[PDB]
């Protein structure tokens, strides 16, 4: 029946600008397209449908454009609240398929974090395993590297990390790591330390504790 | 006008029927309306299932799902319903219920949706999460500010979700996603920058909510005593 | 399988 595209399939666009991107279908599907924002963790939010027409509700800064094949999504006047996944659908005949969804990011100025540690709990220490939590909170650009040590040597394997979504307001990110040790390993050793790498950092930055302080 | 509520469970074995049901307030479900169920895989985008006309009762389903999808309605209930037969890890997904509007030969489009209903096919347990401080101090305090939150650890299915101080603590709230440990248990972090003058005086508690257990949890985050 | 046309829309609108 139906084939859904869109472009670009992710972006990131500054406060202040008009962006737009776009869906194709693979066949004539006249005006009838919609458009939703899918925040995450959200159900989808209606923009337009019938290619063009602005929900009620919606800001006067959403539009749409196209008949036929190719449809347009305009954000002018972009808000720092308007990152989201972006989807086209055609919805007017079954299968009404959605489009892939295009990621839009906001772009903001270079921020380096600031780094927290904490030690495992006494609570958890008596179940047997040591989770070590390594915060960073309020950067950009997303890309970070974090690297643990223990006693001054590099781990692998041992840790996972989890990134938020953009802030609504200041755009900013943040990303816990969690490095898990048994109680027994984690009592073997004296010094835990998390090092931190990131564009707005002149050098790497290392917080660290002395296990039992 | 119209507003949709999901209900359903949070895990279902494979091979089971998933089940799950949208409560409808603000209109008829004889109307106009055509009820919808989408899903969301994870990682994946958006997926039609099908939908039922509210007058007419005539369904409508994904191709790829038709042999195992039935939808239907009860007006008198005010709800509609999805059954998913035979179901494999391949269902795991968030589901939700929508109104498609209607005009008088064609459609509009998907305006109002329920919440959605996390759903994990698996034959692993559901299992709550125990829930430990992470305490403010010295190395997680800059300037005039503390950090400090709870981890979440070793519950399953997802979701969690977790406020602070009844939901009065909002500001410098960050809640991350669930990581899956290599046990197969989720565990997240959610963390709360707070002014270090506050210590003394403020009480922080994080409350954990855990549906599928029916679990509810407040833990007390503390400076410690070393 | 048939295919959701106009003229099911518009049978959605009766009773």
């Amino acid at each position: 029946d139906i084939q859904m595209t869109q472009s670009p399939s992710s972006l990131s666009a500054s406060v202040g600008d008009r962006v737009t991107i776009t869906c194709r279908a693979s066949q004539d599907i006249s005006y009838y397209l919609a458009w939703y924002q899918q925040k995450p963790g959200k159900a989808p939010n209606l923009l337009i449908y019938q290619a063009s027409t602005l929900q009620g509700g919606v800001p006067s800064r959403f539009s749409g454009s196209g008949s036929g094949t190719d449809f347009t999504l305009t954000i002018s006047s972009l808000q720092p609240e308007d990152f989201a996944t972006y989807y086209c659908q055609y919805h007017n005949s079954d299968p009404f398929t959605f489009g892939p969804g295009t990621k839009l990011d906001i772009r903001r100025t270079v921020a380096a974090p600031s780094v927290f540690i904490f030690p495992p709990s006494d609570e958890q220490l008596k179940s047997g395993t040591a989770s070590v939590v390594c915060l960073l909170n309020n950067f950009y650009p997303r890309e970070a590297k974090v690297q643990w040590k223990v006693d001054n040597a590099l781990q692998s394997g041992n840790s996972q990390e989890s990134v938020t979504e953009q802030d609504s307001k200041d755009s900013t990110y943040s990303l816990s790591s969690t490095l898990t040790l048994s109680k027994a390993d984690y009592e073997k050793h004296k010094v835990y330390a998390c090092e931190v790498t990131h564009q707005g950092l002149s050098s790497p930055v290392t917080k660290s504790f002395n296990r039992g302080e | 006008q119209v507003q949709l509520q999901e209900s359903g469970p949070g895990l279902v074995e494979p091979s089971e029927t998933l089940s799950l049901t949208c409560t409808v307030s603000g209109g008829s479900i004889s109307s106009s309306n055509w009820w919808t169920w989408i899903r969301q895989p994870p990682g994946k985008g958006l997926e039609w299932i099908g939908n039922i006309g509210g007058n007419s009762g005539k369904t409508f389903y994904n191709p790829s799902l038709k042999s195992r999808v039935t939808i239907s309605k009860d007006t008198s209930k005010k709800q509609f319903s999805l059954r998913l037969s035979s179901v494999a890890a391949a269902d795991t997904a968030v589901y939700y219920c929508a109104r498609h509007s209607s005009g008088y030969f064609t459609l509009y489009a998907l305006d109002s949706w329920g919440q959605g209903v996390v759903v994990t096919v698996s034959s692993a347990s559901t299992k709550g999460p125990s829930v430990f401080p992470l305490a403010p101090s010295s190395k997680s305090t800059s300037g005039g500010t503390a950090a400090l939150g709870c981890l979440v650890k070793d519950y399953f299915p997802e979701p969690v979700t977790v406020s602070w101080n009844s939901g009065a603590l909002t500001s410098g709230v960050h809640t991350f996603p669930a990581v899956l440990q290599s046990s197969g248990l989720y565990s997240l972090s959610s963390v709360v920058t707070v002014p270090s003058s506050s210590l003394g005086t403020q009480t922080y508690i994080c409350n954990v909510n855990h549906k599928p257990s029916n679990t509810k949890v407040d833990k007390r985050v503390e400076p410690k005593s070393c | 399988l048939q295919k959701l046309n106009s003229w099911d829309v518009f049978g959605n609108w009766f009773d």
